[PDB]
C-alpha cells in the first residue's frame, strides 16, 4: 500500500494507490483506502484490510452519533481520538496503520498519522504503508509549504506514482480526495495515465548489457539478439 | 658421456642435450610458414601423406584454441596435440576467471611455461614439436612460436621444419608493413610448393589458416576455393 495526507490552506487531499495483495498475488486490483468517517474527514487504510475496515466502520458509527447529540459537525481531532484509542487498545491483536485527515472550519485543514503500536502525531503531511518508504526523500527534496489544492492534489498523484512504481505491494489506480470548506472531490486516474513510471521513463528504455555475444575482443557493445 | 640421458642434468659446457635432440624432431619434420600483416595472421603447412588412403582433414597440423588464436603444429603431431589441449584450457580460463579474450602475448608466454616444465624434471621429456602462435585479441595481430626449449619469441614471418633454411630467404623479400592477408594466402602456398622436395616425399597436401578481420577475427581454415 502506498498511502498519504498532506495540508494545504484550507484543506487536505488524502492519496491512494488501489491495490491489495497476498504478497505475490494481486486479490484486488481497484480497492478503495480512502474510507469516510464523516462528511469532512476520511481516513487511508494501510495493513490488513480486516481489521482496518472494522475500525474505520466503528469510528464512523460513533462520529455520527455525537453529531446527532451536539448537532454540530464534527472536528478533526475528536475523530482522530477515537480512532487512537481503538488502534491502542487493540495493538497486539492488529496490523493497521492510519491517517485520519479532515476540514473542519475550528482548525481547518489537519492531518494525524496513527501508527502501529497506537501512536497519534499532528503533522503537515503523514505518509503510510509499505510504499511510505520511498516517499521520505521525495518529500524532503520536492515538497514544499505553501501548495494550492491544485498543486497539492498534483503532488499527491505523483508521489503515489513514484512509490507504486517500485513498490511490488502497491499498483493499480491512484484515488484522490481534497477536503476543504466546500464539496468533496475525489479523483482516480487509471494507470495508463499515471504521471509516472518506469515503463515509459527514458533512463530505463535501453536494456542492460547483460548477454554480449562471444566476441574476440573484451569490448562490450550491446546484447546478442539473433543466434549466430 | 653418460650426460645426455635425462634432461635434469647440464652437460659440462653448460648445454640440456636431451632438449637439443628433441629440436631435432622439429628440425626434420615437415615445413610450415607463417605471416604477421596488417589485417590479420596467416599459417600455412605442408602434411606429408602417408597414404593415398587418407580422408581429407587427417593429421591436421592446425588447431583453433579459442575464437580468436590457433596453433600450428610442427614436429610429432601428439606431442603437439598435448600442447593444444593446455593452450585451450588456458584460453578458457581467461575468459572464465578474467572475462577477456586471452591476449596473444599472454598464450604465448603460457605455452612456453608449459613446454619449459617438461625440460627439467628426470621423469618426463621435453616436447617434440614447435608450437606457432597466430592470434588477433584485443592486442592485434600476433605471431608467435615457442620450441620444446620453452622459449618463445615474437615474429612478423617465420618458417619451421626441413625446408626452413630457403622458405627464410622468400619470407625475407616480403614487405610486412603493407602485406594483407590475401596476398600472403598466395605468396605462402608459393613458398611452400618451391621448398618441397618430389624425390622424397611423394604425396603432399597444404594445410592453411587464418585470423583476419574478413573472418571476423575468428581464427578458422581458409576456404579451400584459394589456392
Amino acid at each position: 500500500t502506498t498511502i498519504m495526507a498532506v495540508a494545504f490552506k484550507g484543506g487536505v487531499v488524502l492519496a491512494a494507490d488501489s491495490r491489495t495483495s497476498t504478497g505475490t498475488y494481486v486479490v484486488n486490483r481497484a480497492s478503495n483506502k480512502l474510507t469516510k468517517l464523516a462528511e469532512k474527514i476520511y481516513c487511508c487504510r494501510s495493513g490488513s484490510a480486516a481489521d482496518t475496515q472494522a475500525l474505520a466502520e466503528q469510528t464512523a458509527n460513533y462520529l455520527e452519533s455525537y453529531e446527532i447529540d451536539t448537532s454540530k459537525p464534527v472536528n478533526v481531532t475528536t475523530a482522530a481520538n477515537i480512532f487512537k484509542k481503538l488502534c491502542y487498545m487493540n495493538k497486539w491483536n492488529i496490523s493497521a496503520g492510519i491517517i485520519v485527515a479532515g476540514y473542519d472550519p475550528l482548525n481547518g485543514g489537519s492531518v494525524y498519522s496513527i501508527p502501529s503500536g497506537g501512536s497519534c502525531v499532528k503533522l503537515d503531511y503523514a505518509l503510510g504503508g509499505s510504499g511510505s518508504i520511498f516517499l521520505y526523500s521525495f518529500f524532503d527534496a520536492n515538497y514544499k509549504t505553501g501548495m494550492s489544492k491544485e498543486e497539492c492534489v498534483c503532488f499527491c498523484q505523483r508521489a503515489v506514482a513514484h512509490a507504486y512504481s517500485r513498490d511490488g505491494s502497491s499498483g493499480g489506480l491512484i484515488r484522490t480526495i481534497a477536503l476543504h470548506q466546500g464539496e468533496p472531490e475525489d479523483m482516480t486516474i487509471p494507470w495508463t495515465k499515471t504521471p509516472y513510471c518506469m515503463e515509459k521513463d527514458p533512463k530505463y528504455r535501453d536494456l542492460a548489457v547483460q548477454n554480449p555475444p562471444f566476441s574476440s575482443s573484451a569490448k562490450i557493445t550491446v546484447n546478442q539478439s539473433r543466434s549466430e | 658421456t653418460e650426460h645426455d640421458q635425462s634432461t635434469d642434468i647440464f652437460s659440462a659446457d653448460g648445454r640440456v642435450f636431451q632438449v637439443e635432440y628433441a629440436c631435432k624432431a622439429v628440425d626434420n619434420g615437415s615445413t610450415a610458414v607463417a605471416a604477421c600483416c596488417t589485417d590479420g595472421v596467416v599459417v600455412a603447412v605442408e602434411k606429408i601423406l602417408t597414404s593415398r588412403m587418407l580422408e581429407e582433414g587427417s593429421n591436421d597440423r592446425i588447431h583453433a584454441v579459442d575464437r580468436q588464436a590457433g596453433v600450428c603444429i610442427c614436429g610429432m603431431l601428439p606431442d603437439g596435440r598435448a600442447v593444444v589441449s593446455r593452450a585451450r584450457a588456458e584460453a578458457e580460463n581467461s575468459r572464465d576467471v578474467f572475462a577477456t579474450p586471452i591476449p596473444g602475448s599472454v598464450l604465448a608466454s603460457r605455452i612456453g611455461e608449459f613446454m619449459h616444465v617438461y625440460t627439467t624434471h628426470y621423469a618426463y621429456r621435453p616436447f617434440g614439436c614447435s608450437v606457432i602462435i597466430a592470434s588477433y585479441a584485443d592486442d592485434g595481430p600476433q605471431l608467435f612460436v615457442s620450441d620444446p626449449s620453452g622459449t618463445v619469441a615474437g615474429y612478423y614471418g617465420i618458417a619451421l621444419g626441413k625446408g626452413k633454411t630457403v622458405a627464410k630467404t622468400e619470407l625475407e623479400k616480403l614487405n610486412f608493413k603493407s602485406i594483407t592477408c590475401d596476398e600472403a594466402v598466395v605468396k605462402l602456398t608459393k613458398i611452400l610448393h618451391d621448398v618441397h622436395d618430389k624425390s622424397k616425399d611423394k604425396l603432399y597436401e597444404l594445410e592453411v589458416a587464418w585470423v583476419c578481420n574478413k573472418s571476423n577475427c575468428v581464427f578458422q581454415h581458409v576456404p579451400n576455393d584459394m589456392i
